[PDB]
């Protein structure tokens, strides 16, 4: 759970050829049901190449993204580098698993690039997923989480196609982000969706249903 | 009896003063110089690097220049170890201020927080002072962009360009007889390598032993760019031309 | 300074000088002890004699209780050299070390780990000034899981080291010299022999490095000789009967 | 899940689906449930997805640590010691039942935990919730000194009849094969479940079908 | 010396705890305490020749030997203070080894533990050494009798006669003279007053009955601790002033 | 679960079922209930699996130390030094049916100079019980032999409380069923073969009627000098009526 | 109680750091060399005598994989910090389940170092420690000094007539050179400074080299490069 109906909320990741997307639903709930913001992102950059989506209680959400904000400008700041995705995926598997037995109520997922280095450089999608205390889903083609899993499973196990250019895999995720939200009442309200290529970013907000 | 062997650290003299920081600003200005100066573009931070072997890694490599934030930086002028621990600890408290306020430390709040610690190691205990200085440097939008030097007591003050390290004397007249208020960026890297130059006693200064950093704000963000050693040999080209 | 001989601090040349002091402080109890290592055993000799400090050895002295042989486990052996109560101090404290290991990893620890965790807990008092040196340098034996013999010494300033023979005593040149002449002549002979063979040559060669380095006849209710084997893994004294068996056997070949 | 091993001549094989489930829902096709704890140990895990991994990841560290210190093999009784007194620490609240498998100097030896921090050493065992119809087939079909391709193929239809037979189980085996010097992981070992029906062909979205209310464009550099 | 000996945890440039070497000085100059192993029990005898010039003293009142378990005597000469926390330091042990196995503690496990709480006080710059010397003995028909003497800096060695403090030189010698593991305690107390007077320059035939302190653990005593009766002291002591007075 | 143990004129047997299940299900057919503490003595558990088996972990340790610590100075006994066998092959044979089923190895402190006493590892296992008997729940017998006492029996119950068993001791869900079976076949001063056929039958017994005892049947024989192991596969009950 | 006892002098100087440097300076010598495709750390281990074991003496260590360490100084400290790289390495594992970059193991080693020339009751390290490692970052070869100072090298040589020996390194080193090649300058560089003739008993090798685990060279393998 009631704890995560208290909020709603889900977000979704999918990847494509030489790119990957992320999507949230933009409502903030309260008592499950009274909506009382339109514009509640979900979505939190941490680098360019790392991107987690957090879902859940509110107050967690905001809480577990402040320490991980300040993990990985620490990391970052000492190492003169920026974080790996795989690294900041252990990273927050640990952290969530510091809680275990009084756990943060978020299910996050993180999506970015994988850099390989031969010259140029090779840009990997990379998708996980997570329950509240760290345990990990590492997965090739889309990773969810929130109230709205099971429809967004669906979705993605029926339209999910693989190797996309970024308009496609636009298409398919949004597609599925709006058909999974329209059947969930404690979420919706908007969607954003963020297309990460190597040299851009494509930030879109859908016209989405707001009942 | 183990305190026949205490040094007695944290304690006054008969003139008011204490031996420990005494002694550790006797090691700082016997260490390499460090200036600092502000533009109307940005926060130049520059050091004299000191010859150790020329097979030192001499690449990616700066030792007297360090990134607080990304939007605060510092220049060092002491014990190199002292130094380290200093500025971790100054990176911890600027996530920490970005953890409790959802927004970037001013400059000023970290230098207080930093000479803080200074100046409680000073008063309490009985552990020797650290024997480092700062020129910390940033921008932010309450005070713009700043510059301030940080001594051994935990004293500190905001300076328009300054010089700490051996020979400080020399790059302050400099600095003193060539700054101005409103300066660009190339100026004032021409103004540091003069300083840089004088104060090593030298005409034509070598790319090999200058460190120079600069942190702007451009476009709405602070950027912070470590020269390397090729645009630290245009500048000298152009240093040379000039003078 | 005033101080840099008295606390465990570096002089100007670089040096520790309680650590040397310490170290002379073991040699000055003039007791000496030889360990020797053999293809599946080792032997660990040593004067059942008491350190010179300020007592005396009185005539009413119970002379079975003299010793500077322990068992730190049922299969670890030592031979412990120096002021008596950092000796100890020393043996329960590797005591206390192979039974923390034993239970925390369900097996029992060997002598190389043993006197490296020992050594570890060392480098503490060499380096905090406000504790004193425990003037006691050990040997150790064992058998470790290959069933190879094991024979480590350790000395008061945290350095550790096996070796194939090794001695405690005021004189170490001269001893290295002989256990080296010894071991050269074991290892002229060619022929392999058998586990008792092994353990009783061993135990020979031991007792004739003792004797050597002693420069005097040894009784053999002066001297206290264990040994650990393949055959026999508990680290077991050997009788008073047995060291002068080997004696005579010594005096007559 | 269904996790096992068994004690073959001079090797453990261990074997495992690779099912995690939330509740009735599948959360994971493919999760990898055998673990390298050292070059000759390994586990395989059931319970609760995150103290497994949790746990795994801090014994296969801490093994490592006391082999660099002692510079010797690592021991499967240590392992069997260190995961024993966690789980009695913790009372049975990290669920965490593993099959540890590895070889020393003691030679071949199969474990199994149990969350509350008993452990027992058998010949062979199972674990999860298709623990019961693998040792359905590890009672019929076991033996002593089988063979390693024999103790693969029993192992492979251990896991095979739990993910058959148990709801929470399903995807493919991953089996690990154990000796003194070396181990061999193999992920995927059978691959008996895939999707049965495709649509003549894929559906793709014609571009600007999905309406957008506004759309910012940023440049990576 | 040189410096060096002001303090307990730094060695002298040749191996030396002159602290340690300090304190064996002032135990050499304090009251002697003498334990005698005989044929069918163990003698511990005090000899307190420094109150010779306390004539306000209570008679007898003051003693310095205990019992642990009631079958382990325990003497000393050093400090009283020190002493005293080194006994409860002992029955303490002695306490958790009942709670612990519900047996009493071997005499050499108490003995080696005693050993290492007193050596710990010399391995710091901020505590002070004790300054005593303890004898801890007990007798049993199997066993006979063991007696153990823990030095200042934590070696205890074993015997089957010590004497400590003053005069204990003369002492030892004279109790060398015989075999007491073939003699009788009853016997052996009348030796003992004889040694007394010889050695002790402070003791004559008068202050012997209150300057002198006399346990034993023997068959007689059941072989647990016992003060000697004056019923059993006093024809002894005029035996040995006789025999004194004769020679 | 039945572990056992009996005083016998020469020495102390211990015996146990070797089912441990979670419930219903036998989690594990043959299960090593009888644990080596010192080579003097032995523990039979009783209760959680858990508690039992880090309880006989910790009180291993601890009797480790215990022997390290009772070890005089110096060397000992210079001039003094220190029957029916079991059947085992035709107690296991069946029918219809490189097995090894018999151990034996004497001690190596052969006059039990540091040896710890049974008395003394049953008490701080008590100790220890008592100090959690708000958590631990687990029953031991304590078999051993020590030259103070000799052949000696020690019930730790549930609670942790200590009886010394002067005969014999039972525990476990299936010693109720064998309790008068045990108190009608008891003597004092029974021989080898007597004692190992009435505990034997003991386990059988217990085994045929609990539900909860199962197995092979697990016996060591703690005597002065050396401890035999045997395992027993014959054990179905049969009855002529 | 707890007071500093290395202090700053009239001139600015902390002599206790002057004189562990004078022990590192006076032990035995190491060496590293950054080769184009990996790193190796050479030492010079004499035996004092023959009966000690040479395989139980261990002066260059496995950190990790991919990242050796040696030392010029005390046995014992350089055997505590060995213990603290290691329990580090693994603390970094467990929270970013990779290996440790050689650059933070470096800082972490270098502020433990740091912080006991500053706390009370307690003297410096008297050892010198030369790190070599391989990440994605490419080859590292730092040294961290009894101060808590560390240095970025492309060849260093610490220990005694460590001077003359960087001299001499430096007159034959360029960055271009294999691995082969570094390790025939480690070990002229070894017999340049060893007095008498030198043996491969006597050295002791490590590298890593071509993301490949760190390999501490054998008898064997030392005796084949040595033939040259
Ligand atoms: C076996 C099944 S069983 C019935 O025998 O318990 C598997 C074993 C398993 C799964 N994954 C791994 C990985 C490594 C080793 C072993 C593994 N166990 C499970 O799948 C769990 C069964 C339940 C009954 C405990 N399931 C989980 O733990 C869930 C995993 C999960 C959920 N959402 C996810 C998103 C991404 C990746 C993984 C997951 N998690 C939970 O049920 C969460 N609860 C929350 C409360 O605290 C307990 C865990």
């Amino acid at each position: 759970g009631s704890i995560y109906n208290y909020n709603g909320g889900c977000v979704l990741g999918m990847s494509g050829s030489n790119c990957v997307a992320i999507a949230c639903d933009l409502r903030l709930g309260a008592n499950t049901f009274t909506t009382v913001s339109t514009k509640f992102s979900k979505i939190f950059k941490m680098n360019n190449n790392v991107y987690v989506g957090l879902s859940g209680l509110a107050t967690d959400i905001q809480t577990l993204y402040e320490i991980l904000r300040y993990r990985v400008n620490l990391y970052e700041v000492r190492q003169d580098a920026e974080m790996d995705v795989e690294c900041f995926a252990n990273m927050l598997s640990s952290i969530l698993y510091s809680n275990r037995f009084s756990p943060y109520f978020v299910n996050p997922i993180v999506v970015g690039f994988k850099l390989k280095h031969y010259k140029k450089v090779n840009y990997e999608p990379y998708l996980t997923a997570y329950d509240l205390i760290g345990a990990k889903c590492e997965t090739r083609d889309f990773v969810v989480n929130g109230v709205t899993s099971e429809q967004l499973f669906g979705m993605c196990e029926s339209l999910y196609v693989k190797d996309q250019d970024e308009n496609g895999l636009f298409e398919t995720i949004s597609q599925c982000l709006l058909s999974a939200l329209d059947r969930d009442c404690i979420s919706g309200w908007g969607a954003e969706v963020l297309v990460l290529t190597p040299e851009k970013i494509i930030k879109k907000k859908l016209k989405a249903r707001m009942d | 009896m183990a305190r026949r062997y205490d040094s007695r650290t944290t304690t006054f003299s008969p003139e008011g003063r204490l031996y420990q920081v005494e002694y550790a600003l006797e090691a700082i200005n016997n260490a390499s110089i460090t200036i600092g100066l502000i533009t109307k573009d940005g926060v130049i931070l520059g050091a004299d690097k000191v010859f150790i072997s020329k097979l030192i890694d001499k690449a990616n490599n700066y030792e007297k220049i360090y990134k607080i934030d990304k939007h605060i930086f510092c220049g060092v002028a002491g014990l190199n170890a002292d130094a380290n621990i200093l500025i971790n600890q100054s990176r911890l408290y600027a996530q920490r201020y970005l953890y409790n306020y959802n927004e970037v430390q001013p400059v000023s709040q970290l230098v207080v927080q930093i000479c803080d610690i200074k100046q409680s190691y000073t008063q309490y205990g009985g552990l020797r002072p650290y024997g480092v200085s700062f020129l910390i440097g940033g921008y932010d939008t309450k005070d713009g962009y700043q510059l301030y030097h940080t001594d051994p007591s935990g004293n500190y003050s905001g300076w328009f360009a300054t010089a700490i390290g051996t020979n400080n004397l020399t790059a302050s007249s400099v600095l003193k007889q060539e700054w101005k208020n409103d300066m660009t960026l190339e100026e004032g890297l021409l103004l540091a390598l003069k300083t840089l130059a004088k104060s090593t006693d030298t005409e034509i200064p070598k790319s090999e032993k200058i460190e120079l950093a600069y942190l702007t704000n451009k476009d709405g963000e602070v950027y912070q760019k470590y020269l390397t050693e090729k645009e630290i040999e245009e500048l000298i080209k152009l240093y040379t031309q000039k003078y | 300074s005033m101080y840099d001989r008295h606390l465990t601090i570096f002089s100007p040349d670089g040096n520790l000088y309680q650590i040397e002091y310490a170290i002379k402080a073991v040699k000055n109890t003039n007791i000496t002890s030889v360990g020797v290592k053999g293809e599946n055993c080792a032997v660990i000799i040593s004067q059942k004699k008491m350190a010179t400090q300020y007592i005396s050895q009185d005539k009413l002295l119970d002379y079975n209780n003299i010793t500077n042989i322990y068992n730190i486990t049922d299969e670890i052996g030592c031979s412990m050299v120096g002021m008596p109560g950092d000796c100890l101090s020393m043996v329960y404290k590797a005591r206390s070390e192979a039974s923390e290991f034993l239970y925390s990893n369900g097996y029992n620890v060997n002598a190389e780990t043993l006197c490296r965790n020992i050594c570890d807990k060392i480098q503490v008092y060499t380096q905090h000034a406000y504790m004193r040196l425990h003037a006691c340098s050990g040997m150790i034996i064992g058998i470790d899981e290959n069933n190879k013999p094991e024979l480590f010494k350790f000395d008061p300033s945290g350095f550790c080291a096996g070796y194939r023979a090794c001695v405690i005593g005021n004189k170490e040149q001269e001893s290295i010299s002989v256990l080296e002449r010894l071991l050269e002549k074991r290892k002229k002979k060619i022929q392999q022999e058998t586990i008792d063979e092994d353990i009783r040559n061993t135990t020979i060669l031991a007792i004739e490095a003792l004797q050597t380095i002693l420069a005097f006849d040894l009784k053999a209710s002066e001297i206290e000789v264990a040994i650990v084997s393949t055959k026999n893994r508990n680290f077991t004294q050997i009788s008073e009967k047995e060291i002068d068996n080997y004696l005579t056997y010594i005096a007559e070949r | 899940t269904t996790i096992c091993g068994l004690v073959c001549q001079n090797a453990v094989i261990l074997g495992a689906d690779t099912r995690a489930t939330e509740g009735p829902i599948v959360a994971d096709k493919n999760c990898s449930k055998l673990h390298y704890i050292s070059k000759n140990i390994w586990c395989a895990g059931a319970g609760v997805a995150g103290d497994l991994e949790h746990t795994t990841l801090w014994l296969q560290h801490n093994v490592e640590l006391h082999r660099l210190n002692t510079n010797t093999q690592p021991r499967v009784s240590m392992c069997v010691s260190r995961l024993t007194q966690e789980l009695f620490k913790y009372q049975g609240y990290k669920v965490c039942a593993i099959v540890l498998g590895g070889v020393d100097v003691n030679g071949p030896q199969l474990y199994g935990i149990h969350p509350h921090g008993s452990s027992c050493l058998l010949p062979f065992t199972a674990l999860g919730s298709g623990s019961l119809n693998a040792m359905a087939v590890l009672e019929a079909k076991y033996r002593d000194n089988m063979t390693i391709e024999e103790g693969k193929n029993l192992v492979c239809e251990a896991i095979c009849a739990g993910i058959f037979n148990d709801l929470g189980s399903g995807g493919n085996v991953d089996i690990c094969v154990i000796t003194k010097d070396s181990y061999q992981h193999i992920r995927p070992y059978k691959e008996p479940n895939m999707r049965l029906y495709h649509l003549p062909h894929p559906t793709i979205y014609p571009k600007g079908t999905t309406p957008i209310l506004s759309e910012k464009i940023e440049y990576i550099k | 010396s040189a410096g060096y000996d002001l303090s307990v945890s730094t060695f002298s440039p040749d191996g030396r705890l002159y602290q340690v070497e300090y304190i064996y000085k002032s135990i050499n100059n304090n009251n002697t305490a003498l334990c005698l192993e005989c044929k069918d029990g163990i003698i511990c005898c005090c000899i307190n020749s420094n109150m010779d010039k306390n004539k306000m003293i209570k008679k007898n009142s003051y003693n310095r030997i205990y019992h642990v378990n009631n079958n382990i005597i325990i003497t000393y000469s050093g400090f009283d203070g020190d002493a005293r926390n080194i006994i409860d330091r002992a029955r303490s042990e002695a306490n958790t080894y009942y709670y612990n196995f519900h047996t009493n503690i071997p005499l050499h496990i108490l003995v080696n533990r005693i050993s290492l709480y007193i050596h710990a006080y010399t391995l710091y710059w901020h505590m002070r050494p004790f300054a005593a010397s303890i004898i801890i003995s007990s007798f049993n028909e199997k066993d006979k009798g063991d007696i153990y003497c823990i030095e200042p800096n934590g070696a205890c060695y074993k015997y089957s006669g010590i004497v400590i403090g003053k005069n204990k030189e003369m002492f030892k010698t004279e109790i060398e003279k015989k075999d007491y593991k073939d003699i009788n305690v009853r016997d052996a107390i009348e030796d003992i007053y004889k040694f007394i007077l010889t050695s002790d320059d402070h003791m004559n035939k008068n202050n012997l009955q209150n300057l002198v302190n006399f346990s034993w653990i023997c068959k007689e005593s059941s072989y647990e601790f016992q003060n000697i009766h004056e019923e059993i002291l006093t024809p002894a002591l005029n035996k040995a002033v006789e025999y004194i007075e004769k020679l | 679960t039945t572990i056992i143990g009996i005083i016998y004129d020469n020495g102390v047997m211990l015996a146990c079922d070797s089912r441990t299940s979670s419930g219903t299900f036998i989690s594990n057919k043959c299960s090593r209930k009888i644990n080596r503490i010192n080579e003097n003595l032995y523990v039979c558990r009783s209760g959680a699996s858990a508690h039992s088996q880090k309880i006989i972990e910790i009180i291993k340790h601890y009797c480790v130390s215990m022997k390290n610590e009772n070890r005089k100075k110096g060397r000992f006994h210079e001039g003094e030094t220190i029957d029916e066998e079991i059947d085992i092959d035709s107690i296991n044979y069946l029918d219809y049916n490189n097995l090894v089923t018999k151990n034996k190895y004497f001690y190596e402190d052969k006059f039990n100079d540091y040896n710890p006493l049974v008395e003394n590892v049953a008490h701080i296992t008590k100790k220890i019980i008592y100090t959690n008997n708000n958590f631990l729940s687990c029953a031991l017998i304590f078999g051993g032999y020590d030259k103070i006492k000799k052949q000696q029996l020690y019930a730790v119950n549930l609670n942790g409380s200590i009886i010394e068993k002067h005969d014999f001791a039972v525990s476990g869900s299936g010693s109720i069923y064998i309790q008068s079976y045990l108190q009608d076949k008891y003597k004092k001063f029974m021989t080898k073969k007597e004692c190992f056929n009435l505990i034997l039958n003991c386990v059988k017994y217990a085994m045929h009627n609990d539900n909860s005892s199962g197995g092979l049947i697990r016996i060591v024989n703690i005597t002065k000098s050396f401890v035999e192991e045997f395992t027993v596969v014959n054990t179905q009950m049969n009855f002529q009526y | 109680y707890s007071f500093s006892l290395t202090t700053f002098s009239p001139t600015g100087k902390l002599v206790q750091i002057e004189y562990a440097l004078n022990r590192v300076s006076s032990s035995s010598p190491a060496l590293g060399i950054r080769a184009k495709n990996g790193v190796i750390i050479a030492t010079e281990k004499k035996s004092p005598n023959e009966l000690i074991e040479e395989n139980s003496i261990f002066k260059i260590q496995q950190i990790s994989e991919h990242i050796g360490i040696v030392y010029a100084g005390m046995p014992g400290d350089f055997r505590v910090l060995l213990k603290r790289a290691r329990k580090e390495a693994i603390r970094y594992s467990l929270q970013y389940g990779s290996e440790i970059l050689v650059k933070e193991l470096v800082k972490i080693i270098a502020s433990i170092v740091q912080e006991f020339t500053q706390t009370g009751g307690v003297r410096p390290f008297g050892l010198s420690l030369l790190i070599c490692g391989v990440d994605v970052y490419g080859y590292h070869l730092y040294q961290i000094d009894p101060s808590g100072c560390y240095f970025n090298w492309m060849a260093t040589c610490v220990g005694k007539d460590y001077q003359n020996n960087m001299s001499f390194l430096e007159k034959r080193y360029n960055k271009d050179i294999e691995i082969e090649d570094a390790i025939h300058t480690a070990i002229l560089t070894l017999k340049e400074s060893y007095e008498g003739v030198l043996n491969e008993k006597n050295i002791e090798i490590g590298v890593a080299y071509d993301n490949k685990p760190f390999k501490i060279l054998t008898q064997n393998e030392i005796k084949d490069y040595l033939i040259e």
